């Protein structure tokens, strides 16, 4: 907050309040509909069948039952089957296509690949050196702060096989969403690879449904009597669609910057003392909001976020006051 | 300090006609401080009080 | 630092009610009946499984941990005060945690009624690989105690055992203060430059 | 009981005048020759924050 | 339960030989067996020839001191069986094709 | 021979060339120069499936006997004690211990309040 | 009576033994047992029924080579004369001094000589130098003075060694000296033990590290460290890249390298590939997962090798890659050159004649690595003592030695191409010119080891297989006599260890139980680092003999290795030392394990000898890779416990342990489950911490603290000072004996060294001056002597 | 190291009664607190003197510098 | 290239092959005079009044559950009892495999705890 | 700004150096000073003042 004024904040979160007439179960099912979902999260498993005019992989996808993942994720199975016609194959083939590049390009053998004395001091010992040290200045930052700074389905699968690269079949239970089967049909020369690993590693990625920048909301316990939804992410004009299940006048952020750009210089400086004071709430030290706006002021006297580094210092009109700090 | 990881910081030498002294007529070599044990729970200290008087009887 | 006669019978007859809570709560946390033998083959198959996994170790950890704490606050509600042999305000030990002179009701209960259950990060006490937590336990013990569950108490002293779990717990804060200590000072100087 | 050794140069100093540094006319670093004792950073943004600027002068 | 022992050859009869899972050999190869006597310890080494492969065995020095080695031909038709001892070899399968591919002393 | 998607020779023991690899119709051992028909080593299967722990989820997690979740009830942190709460009033609060910094000082107490939720930590 | 043993002064014993101390043997063995790691592996370079581990190191560098040049007219690829230079046999004297000139005849130097000049305790290095001129035509041998190596003290090359205490006060040294340090300028350094990954055996390891040596790389590794007689060891590790690949790879002049692992082993034995693939698949042919990488790996080494179909072929690949890397001569054949690189690298302990054991061995890691990746074995924890061992100074010591003459013999094959290249006369058969080329380089070996015992640093060309450069050794503090014995028990990881941001390595584990003390490590930043021993753990210093063994385990049903081709966890691989012997079920493969444990115990099975680890694992579902790995090692954890069937001592190491069940008292030993019990807890702890009374009622950090201040008081560091000229001593004037004891103050001889003093002290609020951990002393205690110290 | 002159805390004159202690241990054959208690050693203060000295100058004294060993 | 100290063996001596008939292997202590036995079980056995451990070591020289894979091969005398062939029965050349391999081993009593001596109040 | 000398000795600071040397003139001579007329100690405590 003080020293970075990060754009990228490591958790940044909304909060989200909720209308009274929303109950909890509808809470619960909305933070279902707005979290991001991959597609290994509704496979129950996946067969993968290879033989040898040429070398084919008969890959089998085997999901959860169709009401558990809809129950559980908020997920249909036209969606499920949307994201393996697109996204899913295309990167499956992609991945192949690599890993055949990689079957043509050659290790080359011979080659190779290219103060703790004070550490071993007890705390007695090393306090007998601070003891007696008269500091220069404060302490010098530590490592962290120095890095920084059967004919609808004929037809589909004659128009996924026109898309791409190597399928010669293609199909997905629509009836009931259990299951989802192609074939892959790769060159004859092609020398061997696990398929069923690549697969893995791309059903991993497939992003069934996701809202921009939302990973995960969530439904906490009714902290002070304010009703509220927690996302891992930031995202209000998203948010503001929701008007149906959330008072969108009362979404606040973890990410002053964010604020900043949707909702101007004073909502970010409120925001700014809010965080600050969250700091030191959960550890039960009380700071006078006296200082924090102080503080927060300072760091939108320019309109902007300004942090307590070389760019906001380097405005100061003393010379020498700058010389005297970097 | 004692061997129970009591130590502590001699803060004055205090006469010996100043120091309590004991129905046995007996001034204390060293004082510690009773407040300096309920947040370090030393009791084998205590216990090293009562069998040292004992084995000195 | 002394119970009366009356107040160490009580917390005795407490801390027996304490013999067969890690049985109830591995039962609970594997899914079984209630009354599953402690070496019952499923119960046994599904705490190795258990073992295996971060996660389903932490739930067996928390359950058991919440449980054994219950008793531990019914041994404490009981004995202190009401089962001291000096009472406030010639009990000194007594006198000074409750006058804010120095200590506390928490450290005078771990001398005179129990330690309570050792706890690191959360979790109780490390597993082996072969699902013993030392080698006097058997693999998958259920008893409180292998999970460093400390019935005894500084003034009539810890089992070994104990003492070991109990080291555990003592070293945890320094270990932590020694790798994840962060800086304020740095920070310090760069607001009050500017703000000066 | 146990008597811990001194593992720390204790001895105390005390200056009102004494050996200036060259370059800077500023109290030498020293103890054993007469060195002063440092107003650093932090003490500096004391004084400030007392508002005791002939303290500070 | 019970078996009884019709009879026991003390005589080399028969080989074992180790040379991997599912090996074969042409119909017409045929293996030379050799005996030394070494101590009270009977040693044996094998060599077979083929049209385009060698077959050559030992027995192993450590084993054969503490573990002797005996083929059995059992009568479910009864309660026999039959012993014969064999010694156990380590044996390997050459081809003649690639045995002395060889390349220069140095590439310089 | 044959051990499923490979083929040894049965005369040496090496793996013979995947036929489809070989422009003649027929395959050689390149160690004993054995022959083998091309028409013998066709269209064999290997199945491989992804294997149990490979998609971890929230519906993975419930196909397991063992309780894998924690409700609200269950997550009383430590063990509870005599000791006013200093925001609420409360009587009962819930504690850890550590010790902090050194191995000189008196233990550190972490307080939790059992209703209204305030923490703190004490080292008197 | 006929009792438990109860608390004694033991005044008239102790003041006896003061003024007339024994002509025979030390008093206090607990506290000899206690330095035996630093005396025992120190004794072991010279020692041993094979010239000692120096003689070996030697052995093991062989020979350096260089051509003339000369020509003999003919047609010719004659390359001149050849010159190989090799040690034959290393030598050292006990410190002894010639006065002068005219080699006035030596005498005995004794170490409190060399406290007072201020100077090192050092006997004379004598190198066998063997300088053969063509391949043994005529060979030229000279004996060389190569410095003055300092010496442990009461070792079996210091002069102390035997003495009785009466000898050793009449020789000016501490009555119950121990020894175990080196002096060097006046001051007493220690090589610590450091710990390392225990001896031949390949452990499963998931390590981050591994997946940034590429974007193909996954965290899944094999990893071994591999030990020769020498003392010196050798890492491979196996990698399972996501394509399926394996790489094998090794150190060496401190770079590392890369080999497809089916080259490793296509070049160690003539081999098919059905043989490499029933030595990993077994008969687990069904299992899609392993027969799919197994034709990756087997496919994939022909089509980049396809030329490479004799073992020899393999070889001279190796060779052509590998010649400049290992400095190989002009005269050594590509095919030399291969079999040298494995030799020297690939599973080092298996040794040269071990070809066929270490194709078997490598298959068994490939498996378990396969395992491993598979999910179906967990991984083995590098930082629980289950996996460690501990590099002893000594050993340390002579690796580091063998290093310095391995750069000694480059330097005379150094020395001799220069002369070459300025076109000097040169005749390798003449022995003024062997004798003017040793006068040009730098002998002193001695002073080199000096550098190390002087800075603790390590200078080498290989890394010794060690993570740091420094910190190896360090001053034995006399501090008191608490703090110099401590310095002897103590073991850390090293410095590299230290600076990662993890607890991990700093917890306190099950797996340390009766090895490492749980209290005595310090607070602030080394906590949880540096350790130290529980006082009853010993460390072996000697390799037993197992060569019976495999006997008796073919007797116990093994099926040989030989003829056998199994593999995976279905069934128990049976391994001594990191050879595989053979294969057994795992219910059979318990059996051994019980029946061994029994006559190893009993002692009437001779070939068999009672400190064997049996380390049995059985099988489990996810559990650590199942076996029955025996070891018999240098470098071994050990520790006395009690075994029930018969009522006999047992030995015990941190391997074997995990899965033994020991009762901690005889109460509490139930049926069907303890097979062992404790001799006492107080086993567990260290000296300090056993030291502490009434520990079992302090909460834990105070029993910590205590350690910590018992090593920081003024008490005493000796009783010779007159002939010692020390930097600085502390020292209390007068101690007293405890009256409050633990037994164990008197069986480490504790009143020796007096330590404080019996105080009457009163818990009482009342100076005023005595809050926040202040206290008082009484002024006329004070004037009367009470503390008082110089 | 030598006995000490006086009782830490009592005052006492102790240092007249170490080399006769010994002598009640040794010839005598008393226990500890049977002897100390001849000695007229009656406080605790005064018995832990002699109790737990430790005469470790007799060490000290075997290193003597002046004499040909 | 015979080494030192081999012969040649010679006469080859008879080996009568083929609810049908099995072969088996079977390993003896190498101390054993097997000539003169007479029991064999189908557990435990005692040989010479000493006592030993039969155990059905088959899964380890073979599959249970597979055909072909096993490590041994049979070689029984050839039509000259001057050398070896592939013992076959398969009227197909396929190599014999072991029906059964015993494993006659040592086996040792391990002694009960005697609790009354040993768990001391 | 200068050519590395005669490979090892180390370089002698120039101007910038000096006044940039560890925490540098401004922050270690001008805004903290070592000073006159003071003293420094272990300190006790006294409940009698
Ligand atoms: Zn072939
Ligand atoms: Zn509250
Ligand atoms: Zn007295």
């Amino acid at each position: 907050i003080v020293m970075t004024a990060s754009a990228a904040i490591k958790t940044p979160q909304m909060t989200l309040p909720i209308w009274n007439d929303v109950s909890d179960e509808q809470a619960d099912t909305f933070c279902k509909s707005i979290s991001k979902v991959l597609l290994s999260e509704v496979i129950d498993k996946v067969i993968v069948t290879e033989t040898t005019a040429a070398r084919s992989y008969v890959i089998h996808m085997r999901f959860f039952d169709n009401n558990e993942y809809s129950e559980e994720y908020d997920v249909s199975k036209e969606e499920l089957q949307n994201v393996i016609s697109n996204q899913f194959i295309h990167l499956l083939e992609a991945a192949i296509v690599k890993e055949i590049k990689k079957q043509k390009r050659t290790p080359d053998i011979g080659v190779a690949v290219p103060n703790s004395k004070r550490l071993e001091e007890d705390n007695d010992e090393e306090q007998s050196h601070k003891k007696t040290k008269q500091a220069v200045s404060y302490d010098e930052p530590d490592e962290d702060e120095i890095e920084t700074m059967n004919k609808v389905q004929r037809d589909r699968q004659s128009a996924i096989i026109s898309h791409h690269r190597f399928i010669t079949k293609y199909n997905f239970d629509d009836e009931s969403g259990k299951w989802c089967e192609f074939k892959l049909e790769l060159a004859a020369d092609t020398e061997k690879l696990l398929m069923v690993n690549i697969v893995e590693e791309i059903c991993r990625k497939s992003i069934i449904r996701q809202i921009p920048h939302i990973d995960r909301c969530v439904h906490p316990e009714p902290e002070n009597g304010k009703r509220v939804l927690v996302t891992e992410g930031v995202n209000f004009q998203a948010m503001w669609d929701q008007e149906a299940f959330i008072d969108v006048d009362g979404i606040t952020s973890n990410d002053v910057a964010a604020v900043l750009k949707t909702y101007g210089v004073e909502a970010a400086r409120n925001t700014i003392v809010n965080e600050i004071n969250n700091v030191f709430s959960r550890y039960a030290i009380s700071v006078s909001f006296r200082h924090l706006d102080l503080i927060a002021d300072m760091m939108t006297r320019q309109g902007t976020y300004l942090a307590f580094n070389r760019q906001g210092m380097e405005t100061s009109t003393s010379s020498f006051m700058k010389m005297s700090y970097e | 300090s004692s061997r129970h990881g009591q130590k502590g910081v001699c803060s004055r030498k205090w006469p010996t006609i100043d120091m309590p002294f004991s129905e046995t007529g007996i001034q204390p070599d060293i004082i510690i401080n009773p407040h300096a044990f309920p947040s370090r729970m030393t009791i084998g200290m205590f216990v090293e009080s009562l069998a040292g008087k004992a084995g000195a009887l | 630092l002394r119970l009366t006669a009356e107040g160490n019978k009580w917390r005795t007859d407490i801390l027996k009610t304490s013999v067969d809570t890690g049985r109830e709560a591995a039962a609970e946390v594997t899914n079984l009946d209630k009354d599953t033998p402690a070496d019952d083959p499923e119960l046994l198959k599904r705490l190795q499984e258990i073992l295996r996994d971060n996660n389903k170790s932490g739930i067996l950890d928390a359950v058991t941990s919440s449980k054994v704490n219950a008793i531990t606050s019914q041994v404490v509600s009981k004995c202190v005060p009401d089962g001291t042999m000096k009472k406030f305000p010639c009990n000194s030990m007594q006198a000074m945690a409750l006058s804010g002179a120095k200590g506390s009701n928490v450290n005078v209960s771990q001398i005179m009624c129990l330690l309570g259950q050792q706890a690191l990060e959360g979790r109780r006490v490390p597993v082996m690989v072969s699902g013993k937590t030392l080698p006097s336990f058997k693999p998958y013990e259920t008893d409180a105690m292998a999970g460093g569950y400390v019935k005894g108490r500084f003034y009539s002293g810890i089992k070994p055992q104990e003492y070991y779990f109990h080291c555990m717990a003592g070293r945890e804060g320094l270990i932590d203060t020694a790798v994840k200590t962060s800086r304020s000072g740095y920070l310090q100087r760069c607001l009050t430059k500017q703000l000066e | 009981y146990q008597r811990l050794r001194h593992m720390v140069n204790d001895k105390f100093q005390v200056r009102s005048t004494g050996p200036v540094n060259s370059l800077t006319m500023q109290p030498v670093k020293g103890r054993k020759r007469h060195g002063g004792i440092r107003v650093g950073e932090m003490e500096r943004d004391a004084l400030i924050g007392h508002g005791t600027s002939f303290l500070l002068q | 339960s019970e078996i009884e022992i019709e009879s026991v050859q003390d005589q080399p009869s028969v080989a074992v030989g180790s040379f991997f899972k599912g090996f074969r050999a042409p119909s017409d190869t045929t293996f030379d067996l050799y005996k030394k006597k070494k101590s009270e310890k009977d040693e044996f080494v094998l060599h077979g020839e083929n049209e385009r492969l060698e077959y050559e065995g030992y027995t192993d020095s450590s084993s054969q001191a503490s573990n002797q080695y005996v083929v059995g031909l059992f009568n479910p038709e009864k309660k026999s069986i039959q012993l014969y001892k064999a010694p156990v070899l380590v044996s390997k399968v050459v081809s003649k094709s690639s045995k002395n591919l060889r390349g220069p002393k140095i590439k310089s | 021979s044959v051990v499923g998607s490979l083929i040894f020779c049965l005369d040496c023991g090496d793996l013979l060339e995947n036929p489809n690899a070989v422009l003649g119709s027929n395959v050689e051992c390149s160690q004993c120069k054995a022959i083998y028909p091309k028409s013998q080593f066709s269209n064999l299967k290997v199945v491989t499936t992804t294997a149990d722990d490979a998609f971890p989820s929230s519906l993975r997690a419930k196909k397991s006997v063992v309780k894998t979740s924690l409700k609200k009830n269950e997550l009383k942190d430590g063990a509870t004690i005599k000791e006013k709460c200093p925001q609420c009033g409360n009587e009962e609060m819930n504690y850890h211990t550590l010790q902090l910094r050194s191995a000189d000082e008196g233990a550190t107490v972490f307080y939790t309040c059992t209703s209204c939720g305030y923490k703190f930590r004490t080292n008197n | 009576p006929g009792q438990a043993r109860t608390a004694d002064f033991r005044t008239l014993e102790r003041e006896s033994r003061f003024i007339n101390p024994p002509k025979d043997k030390s008093a206090f063995p607990l506290l000899q047992e206690a330095v035996q790691p630093h005396i025992g592996s120190f004794n072991a370079l010279t020692e041993g029924p094979d010239g000692g581990l120096l003689n070996l190191g030697v052995k093991d560098i062989g020979e350096k080579v260089i051509f003339d040049g000369k020509p003999l007219n003919s047609n010719s690829g004659y390359l001149g004369n050849k010159l190989s230079v090799s040690v034959e046999q290393v030598s050292i004297a006990k410190p002894m001094s010639n006065d002068g000139v005219s080699s006035a005849v030596e005498r005995k130097v004794y170490p409190s000589e060399s406290r007072q000049r201020l100077t090192s305790y050092r006997g004379k290095l004598l190198l066998k130098l063997k300088w053969s001129v063509n391949n043994g035509e005529e060979n030229l041998f000279e004996v060389r003075d190569c410095g003055g190596l300092p010496v442990m003290l009461q070792s079996n090359r210091c002069h102390l060694n035997k003495m009785s205490p009466y000898e050793l006060v009449q020789h000016k040294e501490e009555s119950d000296e121990i020894g175990g340090y080196f002096i060097v300028n006046g001051i007493e350094k220690l090589i610590r033990m450091l710990i390392v990954q225990r001896r031949n055996h390949p452990m499963a390891i998931i390590r981050p590290s591994f997946a940034n040596r590429g974007a193909s790389y996954s965290h899944y590794g094999i990893q071994i460290r591999s030990v020769r007689p020498d003392q010196t060891s050798q890492t491979n590790v196996l990698h399972y890249l996501n394509d399926g690949q394996v790489t094998f790879r090794f150190s060496w002049r401190k770079n590392e390298y890369l080999v497809p692992v089916v080259m490793i082993l296509k070049a160690l034995c003539h081999t098919s590939d059905r043989e490499i693939f029933d030595g990993i698949i077994g008969n687990d042919v069904k299992d899609s997962f392993l027969t799919d990488r197994l034709e990756l790996l087997l496919r994939g080494f022909k089509k980049r090798y396809p030329h490479l179909q004799n073992r020899t072929q393999v070889l001279q690949y190796l060779g052509d890659k590998f010649r400049v890397v290992f400095q190989a001569s002009p005269d050594q054949s590509d095919l030399e050159v291969g079999q040298e690189v494995l030799d020297r690298i690939v599973l080092v302990h298996l040794g040269k004649d071990g070809s066929q054991d270490k194709f078997r061995m490598l298959l068994f890691m490939i498996r378990k690595l396969y395992s491993l990746v598979a999910g179906e074995c967990s991984p083995d924890n590098p930082d629980a003592t289950q996996h460690q061992e501990v590099l002893l100074g000594g050993f340390l010591y002579g690796m580091i030695l063998k290093e310095k003459i391995d750069e000694y013999l480059q330097n005379i094959i150094a020395q001799v191409r220069m002369d070459i290249n300025r076109g000097m006369a040169i005749n390798f058969k003449d022995k003024r010119y062997m004798s003017r080329v040793l006068m040009r380089v730098n002998e002193n070996i001695g002073s080199k080891m000096q550098y190390f015992l002087s800075t603790g640093n390590l200078v080498s060309q290989s890394g010794l297989d060690l993570q740091q450069v420094s910190g190896y050794t360090v001053v034995a503090e006399k501090i008191n006599f608490y703090r110099f014995i401590s310095h002897f028990r103590m073991v850390h990881r090293g410095s590299f260890f230290a600076q990662l941001k993890t607890t991990t390595v700093r917890k306190l584990l099950p797996e340390s139980w009766g090895f490492l003390c749980p209290v005595h490590t310090p607070d602030g930043s080394p906590c949880g680092l540096l350790n130290h021993f529980a006082h009853k753990c010993r460390i072996s210093t000697q390799q037993s003999d197992v060569s019976r063994i495999p006997s008796i385990l073919y007797s116990l049903g093994v099926a040989p290795a030989s003829h056998t081709f199994a593999a995976g966890p279905s069934l128990c691989c049976v391994q001594i030392d990191g050879k595989i012997i053979g294969w057994v079920s795992h219910e059979q493969g318990k059996i051994i394990a019980d029946t061994l444990r029994y006559w190893k115990v009993e002692g009437k099975t001779p070939g068999l000898p009672i400190d064997l680890e049996i380390g049995y694992v059985p099988p489990s579902t996810r559990g650590q890779y199942p076996g029955l790995y025996l070891f018999g090692g240098h470098s071994r954890m050990l520790r006395p416990v009690r075994y029930l069937p018969l009522d006999k001592e047992d030995i015990v190491g941190p391997f074997e342990q995990v899965y033994m069940n020991i009762a901690v008292t005889p109460q509490e030993i139930q049926n069907n489950v303890h097979t062992h019990v404790e001799f006492t807890p107080t086993n567990i702890l260290s000296i300090l911490a056993n030291l502490t009374p009434f520990s079992d009622f302090n909460q834990s950090p105070r029993n910590m603290y205590q350690c910590q201040m018992g090593k920081q008081t003024m008490g005493t560091p000796g009783v010779a000072l007159c002939h010692r000229s020390d930097n600085k001593l502390y020292r209390l004037q007068t101690g007293q004996t405890p009256i409050v004891k633990a037994n164990l103050y008197d069986d480490y001889g504790m009143d020796n060294f007096p330590n404080g003093f019996n105080a009457v002290v009163a818990v009482i609020s009342y100076t005023g001056y005595d809050m926040d951990d202040a206290m008082i002393i009484n002024k006329s205690a004070d004037e009367r002597g009470f503390g008082y110290g110089t | 190291m030598i006995v000490p002159v006086r009782c830490f805390s009592c005052g006492k004159v102790v240092g007249d009664k170490w080399e006769s202690y010994l002598n009640l241990l040794q010839e005598d054959e008393l226990d500890e607190g049977t002897a100390l208690s001849r000695l007229g050693l009656k406080r605790y203060c005064c018995r832990r003197m002699i109790l737990t000295h430790v005469d470790l100058i007799e060490k000290f004294l075997r290193y003597n510098p002046l004499e040909k060993r | 290239s015979i080494p030192d100290g081999f012969k040649k063996c010679k006469h080859l001596k008879n080996f009568p092959l083929n609810k049908q008939q099995q072969v088996w292997l079977i390993k003896f202590p190498s101390n054993v005079d097997i000539s003169k036995l007479k029991s064999l079980p189908v557990t435990t056995m005692t040989i010479d009044k000493h006592d030993y451990k039969i155990m059905d070591d088959t899964d380890i020289e073979s599959s249970l559950t597979q055909d072909n894979l096993s490590n041994m091969t049979l070689l029984v005398p050839s039509e000259s009892k001057e050398s070896l062939k592939i013992a076959s029965t398969a009227k197909d050349n396929a190599p014999l495999q072991f029906d059964k391999v015993f494993s006659v081993s040592e086996t040792a009593k391990i002694p009960a705890i005697d609790y009354s001596k040993v768990r001391v109040p | 700004k200068a050519q590395g000398r005669t490979s090892g000795k180390v370089p002698i600071p120039g101007v910038k150096q000096a006044l940039e040397k560890k925490e540098g003139l401004f922050r270690k001579h001008m805004m903290g000073k070592r000073v006159n007329y003071a003293a420094r100690s272990v300190i006790s405590p006294d409940p009698n003042i």
